[PDB]
């Protein structure tokens, strides 16, 4: 389903990374986790020399992040394998909910 | 029945007014340290049982049934030496009943430290004197040195086999540090910021060791509760509320005084009898804050026949806290008085939790507006709603203690607030 | 009152500061009260001792010395010194007259007490007098409530020896100015109720309850 | 203005959750057997609209 | 036009709200703590050709830093001029401030 | 709704909604047959295909979702028959 | 009737670590039982239930605090909304995170936080990535009744890394706990009491500790922000790659 | 300046940094100021309350204006 999809040939030998975006460390809120996204590396972005702004050349610059977000690694892998991309799934690192309680702040250092 | 009459041989805090010597050779004459060896030998379970049977409730704002509180302490010691922090620190506005026990018969307080310590399996008592009570804690350290020299405290509890030593800590000017869960920390050395309740002081309090924080008046009537009759004690006050509270008639009474008197006493009877009367006669009364400052007002139409006991004053949409009755007559600006109370709760709020830390400065700003009249007639419903946002959410009951004065002021004197607002409106234009 | 430190030649962490003698013993005793560890418990008494020793205020060098004596990071000592109100962190002169201002005082003329005291001294509220002697500072409920208006002096003249935190209660503007003048003249006015006809915390017409001679009740 | 309680005024999130329950063959054969007859008023009403000539009678040409 | 505060000092603190709200993404903002210490935009370039003139930037800006001057007469012979440079040509709003301040003083009621 | 009682149960195969406009998420095989129903039917007369909205859900297995809108000028109602067909 | 309930997996795929499969306490989060190990705070007993309870000072790595009451879920038989961060889940406890009392408690607290807080969101470096902005725009009220003089705080010098604007800071104490515990240097402090509370070193003291630049990610508010990343970008412009680091061999 | 040398190539009109560093700091009474903007609270920046506990002038971040305690 890569050939019928009209995508040019040179963008079906692309190497993607099917990660799950970790939580933004700045804000302690999990409302953006569990949305697996293909990551077309799309690193090539120069600076259009007339003005200060940048200028990509890869068509898959933004769609990796924007508007292409699956809901499960199986669906994302099925997607990146239909289209014939070389996906390397990077598993998401999840937190241990280690047991913790308030009364541990007021622990007694014996003597 | 009809309460109020307490005879001079039934007052527990003799030498209240410091007329006689407070220390030993002057305390043994008043029955202090009389036969505490027998009491300690009577055991811990017997002490807790007689305190529960006497129905003694918390002399402090909490109003919790003492004895039952002392049964919360662990029986088998698991290495953590159970402490006993005495809440000498008050700092509640209106309350001097502690100041007349720390000085002026402190040996009752020390003997109560000992008797409650053997009562709750304690191992040391930290009398957290309020910081400003410098002369009071000097008298108390004098009496402590005495009770140490007289073999009463320390390495043998009054010659008994109980190792119990009383150390005297003193804070430094913080009403917030006085709270039960904040006493433990302000004494642990950290700031006087309360801890959350899920760890209860009886389970993990001072130094993480179990402990129970008791107001001096509850710990100090404990000796005479045991030496006299727990039936005799419970013979005062109404059914549930029983004992002889130490009152402090604070302001706008022609003869302000702190006087010990039976609980369940009619507030009007107390005012008219002991402290004289509301300045300018009872018909001059405007409002009364019956407990300390942590309690709503009483608008003088439900202050005639209200009894100074926990249950009735709670049923009158108020509370009996330290029973530091503050009286206000028709000459005062009651909104300015409650504005200064809210300023007090803004100042003495350790700021640990957001609902109090911020909303109390907010209550102070709204009160300093409404006392001039700068508000709008719907803010009196914001003020009610702001107070109800503060009340249930704060870590300790200071949030309560800061939402309750304003809540009571609104609930009762909403006509006066609305009148000030409308008068400001008509002053404009 | 800033909740942080602005260096000054009088007050900076460079200055060497340490408990003088006749106070090292008090330090040892205070630390003896609380256990070997948890000696942090003694930060309130040690800080108050440093405040008495340094004439009424806590320089940062003093907080650092208390931290060295008590073995916690100086931030914890700084946190407790800025938290508790009795710890003055800037010089408050020699006496620092603390006039209560809560409602049980406010309704009983404590605002007039403070205004009379201020206009007599001539300082805004908390500024120290040019004489360096006096300073006024509002304080919330001081316990002295039935003794309706009150004023607490903190005699910092001698230091940890003549340190008297006297309660001058039941005062009036005239009583307050008299107390201040008798304080600047050197002597120590008699504390307690500045209003006779009442014993301490008494009903103002002679107590009406505690009259009979105390004696062991029927046990 | 001075009553900013929101969860009562909320519209974005103050809605009943989606109740997506499955129907299996038993349920629909039960429903088909329960539907005994299609009496009138179990039928969708017609949006009746007829045309009627009018020149300027609405208000008299003045609105 | 990027407005200024009456006492000089470009009104444009670099929050990037207009760069965010822009439907056509015309505004490219790069920010740097200037030596004075107060944030400011090293690059504030609106691409007028890639701009829909919807006034979203005027609404989104918190301090009214970016406003649309009633100019509308700026047809340029060459496209590169039509890309309004970083805070230099949008800084020509100082000439239009006499009319922009008037329009804002009369519209702020809405 | 009357339309769900008469409609053969198999035709409304997968889903069915009851607000924001009602829909019969059907199967691709029974679609034009389902569109034959709701039109040329006395009590359900749509006659008007308002719109055919392709919707692409990449995370599904049947990627697209061809959302046929349908207006019923007679009974003044609007039904949104849907489907699901992937790229091939 | 053959409903299809959502899966209700943990909040962030959080692996729940049973110390043993015997002491699993079963609590009801919005009438949906969840088996949490013994000792889980109500907040963690809800993060096991997928319910994301708004927290300002509760960090899983850091200690537990009540410096604010943004969580306040209503458990079944308690008289007041219990702070979820410190209340340990008891077996059978019924946690109602969305009951009107819980939502009103959350709105109350998010009004107090935004009461003395300055309107620095445009000039705040963490304007987009802000717990306060994203909790006000999601759980806090749409309007604020406070129209008075907010309190303001000077900006402490905490070094060439952490730009400090303590006026924005909500005094949740998260950083003063991070520097005392994880960073272990003990320089930050909650100086003063009341609204006058100020977070930072009492004497001008650059945070000499390494590992103390993470206080910015710890900080739920712009107050503590990277001074190197002074204002150069925004939370939305930044395209993020989950790279690794090569400076030190900890990787 | 150097930051202002990135967007301004005129270098003849005074750089905004100098235009704001040459306006004197505004005396005030209390310990907190408003600086709502120019004059009209609706044509200035969101009101930014500044603390004046320090001795040096505390700038308003949005407008660059400076306030001193004036005790
Ligand atoms: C708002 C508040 C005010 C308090 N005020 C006092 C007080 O004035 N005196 C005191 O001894 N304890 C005070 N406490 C501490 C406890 O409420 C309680 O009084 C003490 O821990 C035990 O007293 P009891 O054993 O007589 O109940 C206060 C606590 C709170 C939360
Ligand atoms: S903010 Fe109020 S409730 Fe919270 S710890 Fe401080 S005084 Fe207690
Ligand atoms: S009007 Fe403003 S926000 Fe809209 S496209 Fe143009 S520059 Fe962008
Ligand atoms: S123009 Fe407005 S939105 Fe854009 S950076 Fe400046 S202040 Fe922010
Ligand atoms: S932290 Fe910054 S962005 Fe967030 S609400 Fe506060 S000022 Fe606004
Ligand atoms: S500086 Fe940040 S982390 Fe520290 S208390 Fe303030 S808001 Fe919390
Ligand atoms: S009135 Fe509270 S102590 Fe003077
Ligand atoms: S974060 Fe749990 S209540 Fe403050
Ligand atoms: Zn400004």
């Amino acid at each position: 389903i890569g050939k019928v999809s009209g995508i040019p040939e040179e963008h079906l030998s692309r190497k993607v990374i099917i990660y799950s975006p970790a939580r933004t460390a700045t804000q302690s809120g999990s409302g953006k986790l569990g949305k697996w996204k293909i990551n077309f590396v799309s690193t090539l972005k120069w600076e259009n020399p007339l003005m200060g702004w940048t200028s990509t050349g890869d068509p898959y610059a933004n769609v990796g992040d924007s508007a292409l977000a699956f809901d499960s690694e199986e669906a994302a892998k099925s997607f990146a394998e239909r289209h014939g991309w070389d996906y390397k799934v990077k598993k998401p690192n999840t937190p241990l909910l280690k047991v913790k309680s308030y009364s541990d702040n007021f622990k007694w250092k014996g003597n | 029945t009809h309460f109020g009459g307490l005879k001079d041989e039934d007052r527990i805090f003799t030498n209240l007014y410091g007329l006689h010597d407070p220390f030993l050779k002057g305390a043994m004459k008043r029955g202090d340290w009389h036969r505490t060896k027998d009491l300690v030998l009577k055991g811990t379970d017997w002490i807790v049982n007689e305190m529960k049977k006497s129905g003694l409730r918390g002399r402090g704002g909490a109003g919790f049934p003492s004895g039952l509180k002392w049964s919360f302490m662990p029986k088998v010691s698991d290495g953590r030496p159970s402490y006993l922090v005495v809440n000498a620190d008050e700092s509640e506005p209106g309350t001097c009943k502690d100041r007349e026990i720390m000085r002026h018969d402190p040996h009752k307080l020390l003997e109560g430290c000992l008797i409650a310590g053997v009562g709750m399996r304690a191992s040391a008592a930290y009398i957290y004197i309020r910081g400003e009570y410098v002369n009071e804690r000097l008298n108390l350290e004098k009496a402590r040195r005495e009770a140490y020299a007289a073999g009463l405290l320390g390495k043998n509890a009054c010659g008994s086999g109980y190792d119990f030593e009383v150390y005297i800590h003193f804070g430094a000017g913080a009403y917030i540090c006085g709270e039960e869960t904040a006493l433990l920390e302000s004494l642990e050395g950290k700031q006087g910021k309360p801890r959350l309740k899920p760890p209860f002081p009886a389970n993990a309090g001072l130094y993480g060791c179990p402990t129970t924080v008791t107001n001096v008046e509850t710990v100090a009537v404990s000796p005479t509760i045991l030496r006299r009759g727990p039936e005799w004690f419970s013979s005062f006050g109404r059914k549930n509320n029983a004992g002889t509270k130490l009152f402090c008639i604070s302001g706008h009474v022609n003869k302000p005084c702190t006087v010990e008197e039976e609980m369940s006493i009619p507030l009007k009877e107390l005012i008219e009898r002991h402290c004289g009367g509301v300045r300018g006669g009872w018909d001059n009364l405007l409002a009364i804050i019956p407990g300390g400052s942590s309690v709503p007002l009483i608008p003088k139409n439900i202050c005639e026949d209200v009894l100074m006991d926990f249950d009735a004053l709670k049923a009158v949409q108020s509370g009996l806290g330290t029973a530091a009755v503050i009286v206000m007559d028709k000459s005062t600006d009651v909104v300015d008085a409650i504005a200064r109370l809210s300023y007090f709760y803004k100042h003495e709020s350790c700021g640990q939790c957001t609902p109090c830390r911020e909303g109390t400065g907010w209550l102070w700003m709204i009160m300093e507006r409404m006392k001039v009249g700068n508000a709008k007639l719907e803010e009196i419903d914001m003020l009610q709603e702001v107070t109800k946002q503060i009340e249930g959410h704060t870590i300790c009951a200071l949030g309560d203690a800061a939402a309750w004065p304003v809540q009571g002021l609104i609930r009762h004197f909403r006509p006066e607030l609305e009148r000030r607002i409308r008068e400001r409106a008509e002053r404009e234009l | 009152a800033l909740n942080y430190h602005l260096d000054s030649p009088d007050n900076k962490p460079d200055l060497p500061w340490e408990f003088s003698e006749a106070n090292q013993s008090k330090v040892k005793e205070i630390l003896s009260y609380y256990p070997s560890n948890y000696k942090q418990s003694a930060v309130i008494p040690l800080l108050d001792l440093a405040q008495q020793q340094n004439g009424g205020w806590l320089p940062v060098s003093a907080m650092n010395a208390v931290a060295k004596v008590i073995e916690v990071a100086p931030i914890r000592v700084y946190e407790v010194a800025t938290f508790y109100s009795m710890f003055n962190r800037a010089k408050v002169g020699k006496y620092h007259l603390l006039v209560c201002g809560t409602t049980p005082c406010m309704i009983r003329g404590s605002r007039d007490i403070e205004s009379a005291l201020l206009d007599h001294l001539g300082v805004k509220r908390g500024e120290v007098t040019k004489d360096g002697l006096f300073s006024v500072g509002e304080m919330e409920c001081m316990g002295c409530c039935v003794n309706a208006p009150m004023i607490t002096v903190a005699d910092y003249s001698n230091g940890s020896e003549g340190y008297t935190y006297n309660y001058f209660e039941d005062v009036t503007p005239e009583k307050v100015v008299e107390i201040v003048e008798k304080l600047r003249k050197g002597e120590k006015p008699p504390h307690g109720t500045q209003n006779p006809k009442r014993i301490k915390c008494g009903p103002e017409g002679g107590n009406k309850t505690l009259l009979g001679e105390p004696k062991p009740p029927q046990f | 203005v001075y009553n900013i309680v929101y969860h009562g005024r909320d519209q974005r999130r103050n809605r009943p959750p989606i109740r997506r329950y499955v129907l299996t063959k038993d349920n629909v054969v039960q429903m088909m057997n329960e539907k005994k007859s299609f009496d009138v008023s179990d039928f969708p009403k017609v949006y009746l609209t007829t045309v009627e000539e009018d020149l300027d009678t609405r208000g008299g040409g003045y609105e | 036009a990027l407005r200024r505060y009456p006492t000089g000092e470009e009104r444009c603190i670099a929050c990037k709200l207009c760069e965010a709200v822009c439907p056509a993404q015309a505004i490219t903002i790069e920010a740097e703590e200037r030596e004075d210490g107060s944030r400011r935009t090293t690059r504030y370039d609106i691409d007028m050709t890639k701009c829909i003139y919807c006034g979203f930037c005027q609404e989104a800006c918190p301090v009214d830093a970016i406003v649309e001057g009633p100019n509308f007469e700026f047809a340029t012979e060459t496209h590169e001029e039509l890309l309004y440079d970083k805070e230099k040509l949008l800084e020509n709003g100082d000439r239009w401030e006499t009319e922009i301040a008037e329009n804002l003083r009369s519209e702020s009621l809405y | 709704k009357y339309s769900w009682e008469t409609l053969p149960k198999k035709w409304v195969k997968k889903m069915e909604r009851s607000e924001h406009g009602n829909r019969f998420d059907t199967n691709t095989d029974y679609l034009f047959q389902l569109l034959c129903f709701l039109k040329l039917h006395t009590y359900t007369r749509v006659q008007v295909l308002i719109d055919i909205c392709g919707v692409d859900y990449p995370s599904r297995k049947r990627r697209f979702e061809v959302v046929y809108n349908l207006l019923s000028t007679r009974y003044n109602s609007r039904i949104r028959v849907q489907t699901s067909a992937d790229e091939v | 009737p053959t409903q299809i309930l959502p899966p209700r997996n943990p909040v962030g795929g959080a692996r729940v670590h049973f110390s043993n499969p015997e002491d699993a306490i079963e609590v009801f989060v919005d009438g949906y039982a969840v088996k949490v190990p013994k000792g889980f705070t109500v907040l963690q007993a809800c993060e096991v239930a997928g319910v994301d309870i708004p927290r300002f000072c509760y960090h899983s790595r850091l200690s537990i605090a009540g410096n604010c009451r943004m969580c306040l879920v209503e458990v079944e038989k308690s008289p007041k909304p219990v702070a979820s961060c410190a209340m340990p889940a008891l077996p059978g406890m019924k946690i109602k995170t969305d009951t009107p009392i819980a939502k009103k408690a959350r709105e109350g607290v998010m009004e107090f936080l935004l009461m003395n807080h300055p309107l620095d969101c445009p000039i705040c470096d963490q304007g987009g990535e802000c717990d306060l902005q994203d909790q006000s725009m999601a759980f806090g009220s749409d309007r604020g009744r406070f129209t008075e003089m907010k309190r303001s705080v000077v900006d402490k010098n905490l070094g060439p890394l952490v730009k400090t604007v303590m006026t924005r800071c909500i005094q949740c104490t998260r950083c003063v706990r991070f520097a005392s515990e994880v960073a272990g240097v003990q320089d930050l402090g909650i100086l003063g009491r009341g609204s006058g509370e100020e977070i930072g070193t009492y004497v001008e003291k650059l945070m000499t500790s390494e590992l103390s630049g993470n206080v910015i990610d710890i900080c739920p508010v712009g107050a503590l922000t990277s001074k190197p990343f002074a204002f150069k970008a925004r939370n939305w412009e930044l395209k993020a790659t989950e790279t690794i680091d090569v400076s030190d061999a900890v990787g | 300046g150097n930051h202002t040398a990135k967007w301004m190539q005129d270098r003849s009109k005074k750089s905004p940094m100098e235009l704001i560093s040459e306006v004197p700091p505004i005396k005030v009474d209390g310990r907190i100021v408003a600086c709502e903007g120019d004059t009209n609270p609706a044509l200035g920046h969101p009101i930014e309350f500044i603390c004046l506990d320090l001795n040096e002038p505390a700038i308003c971040k949005y407008c660059g204006l400076r306030y001193v305690q004036d005790h």
